[PDB]
């Protein structure tokens, strides 16, 4: 389901930064390359964020995207 | 004309720090979970290009629109929005490649307006306005609701926005030609939409239009009549966006705002609904909120809504340099 | 009781000949593509339990919800509706472990109805759902739109609401708090779970003289402060008034819920918080939601597959729980 | 999303092309699984609307048969 997607999608981004110690870029986040799953990457990560499990990361309009777990 | 972007401060679920929501210059969707200030967004467009009701903007009255405070953050001082439309095409009566109109409300109500820098009257700003063919409030806005209003409206009240439309002894003439043109547009998109399926658009008196309304006749997926309020929600939305998009291919606006018009449209309807916002996204810019996975997928541009301790905060990502 | 299955003939988009629908004891998902005659299915159920509104089923008159033909088939000469109710529970006052009423309506706007075959009035159609706790203008069933009523509705009307709830109506403020009170924790309770993060309470205007007074709504989404039900948006006003019904249901099951897309402005993860509501729920209560969202139907016990062939509606029942045993 | 309610359809028209009788339902959902079993379902209600098949089913849950057009 959606339950389990996201949960999926929070343990890698904390296993990817209790290694790197450094927030996560947004593109080695997305598996595939097409419209429709890099959407629910980012939907999810949103969703995340709502639940206070990460904080996503933007300089600038449409500038590089990084995540950080809480 | 077209919005490039939206510059929040204080304005309702946003908080304090100024926040900027950039557009695509075609199809945007605006996504995320409820609750998170989607609609919010809606709000502030309408409120930058003169909004005086309170409800409308889903308010108990002007001030509330104020950013009240939160966990980390103190009530605004006061509620602000600012809009940058490109005007390249020059559709605003200003010799410049950027118009911007900014308002701001006190606690007491009191709003001011700017353009371009030097302030102006609310008047000043409807006016400039109506001339780029901008309407804050026109058939192009379509928020939660509107549908089922698109689908109530009386047949007179259906003639007399073609009547705005065409732009008023020979005006039959005019107002006919226009009518022709939206009535062709809605069978030929309906069709497309409702596979099978067509739908046109009469008049009660074809000889003297102005005397009686304007209705609208739908066969779904057969041959056979069916009074639009007979429909279901499904089909009610898609015969509205129909009519819609009748009129946007006859007159395109600047742009659309479509607040969930997808929410009872079963997942191929979606579909073809974004195929049509797409094809439609070459005259007007689109700015559609959905929480629909195939509406979203279909985007262009995608701004994130989500919160953080009762404030709300964007993040765009452009599906074409995605790639 | 429960509904066992409905049975439609000239009705709405369904034809002439007649269509059995069944339902399970739990959870049934109503699917298809619009326009098939899942809501139709919603108004069988509004028709054959008395209902008078031919504008809330979306009728100018009570003949119009006769079926008016199509490519392959000619008008129905009357409109009838018969559903089953399984009454082991006896929560009908008959003796009989079935109880069936059907009503027919004929062109000239005419209905009949009959009690387990024997003729009966509207009125003791009427009385012998009221006895059953069922009625066509019952909270537990949420036409497309109705959702947000337990939202825009008066708080004088949402008190009324709970007064039903409680019992005939002194001695009876100590009834009625009790309801209230239960049903209000349930409210806290469920809102939390809905909305994460966030509460929300009942509120009597008059606590000491409640009869004299309304009953409000007052929803903390954020969880601190405060938030005009109307302040909100589509999902948080339904998540507010789904809230509301599942309270009422968790201290007193109504034999069935009838949802017709109550999950339209809900995202994804509210439409799983919901449908694991539902299932949880559907241990006491029949619930039949209609549905566009794979979330929802994905969740159900049984699935009812709605589709028009030839611009007449037809259904296909599946049954998920015998369908994974192969 | 629609190419899933295509590609259905090819599997039901080739199924027939051979067996020239109803697809039986069970031969067309590839997962055991709740959500896929239903997509399944959804997807041959959708062509049956479409027109591009039609669904046999005798009697209540009884068994579910697919006949392309």
């Amino acid at each position: 389901d959606i339950e389990k997607y996201v949960e999926e999608l929070y343990k890698v981004v904390k296993k990817i930064y209790e290694k790197t110690g450094t927030p996560i870029k947004f593109w080695d986040l997305v598996p595939d390359v097409e419209p429709k799953i890099i959407a629910r990457t980012f939907l999810y990560l949103l969703f995340l964020e709502n639940m206070g499990r990460v904080e996503i990361i933007q300089e600038e309009p449409f500038g590089e995207i990084l995540v950080v777990p809480m | 004309p077209y919005i490039e972007k939206l510059e929040l401060k204080g304005f309702k679920s946003y908080g304090n720090k100024k926040v900027v929501i950039p557009f695509s210059k075609g199809f945007t969707a605006i996504v995320g979970a409820n609750g998170s200030g989607k609609s919010n967004i809606g709000d502030a467009i309408l409120f930058v290009l003169g909004g005086l009701s309170a409800k409308a903007m889903r308010a108990s009255r002007i001030s509330d629109l104020i950013f009240a405070g939160s966990k980390n953050e103190p009530p605004a001082k006061y509620a602000e929005v600012a809009i940058y439309f490109n005007n390249e095409d020059r559709g605003f009566p200003i010799d410049e490649d950027e118009v911007v109109i900014r308002r701001r409300v006190y606690p007491d109500g009191r709003s001011s307006y700017w353009l371009n820098g030097r302030r102006a009257t609310r008047s000043e700003i409807l006016d400039i306005l109506t001339a780029a063919m901008i309407s804050p409030d026109g058939y192009n806005i379509v928020l939660q609701g509107d549908i089922t209003k698109f689908i109530k409206m009386s047949p007179l009240e259906r003639r007399l926005l073609i009547d705005d439309i065409s732009g008023i002894k020979e005006k039959k003439n005019v107002f006919m030609r226009t009518f022709e043109a939206i009535s062709r547009n809605f069978s030929e998109i309906f069709a497309k939409l409702s596979p099978g399926g067509s739908a046109r658009l009469i008049l009660e008196n074809p000889e003297d239009p102005f005397s009686g309304g304007l209705e609208i006749e739908a066969k779904p997926a057969g041959k056979d009549v069916k009074r639009i309020e007979a429909m279901s929600g499904g089909e009610k939305a898609l015969t509205a966006l129909a009519f819609v998009f009748a009129i946007q291919k006859f007159k395109p606006a600047p742009f659309y705002l479509f607040d969930e018009i997808d929410a009872h449209l079963d997942d191929a309807n979606v579909k073809r609904v974004a195929d049509l916002i797409k094809e439609s996204s070459k005259e007007s810019q689109f700015i559609v909120i959905t929480l629909r996975d195939v509406m979203m997928a279909n985007a262009d541009k995608i701004i994130g809504v989500s919160m953080r301790d009762g404030v709300s905060k964007v993040v765009s990502l452009s599906l074409e340099k995605a790639m």
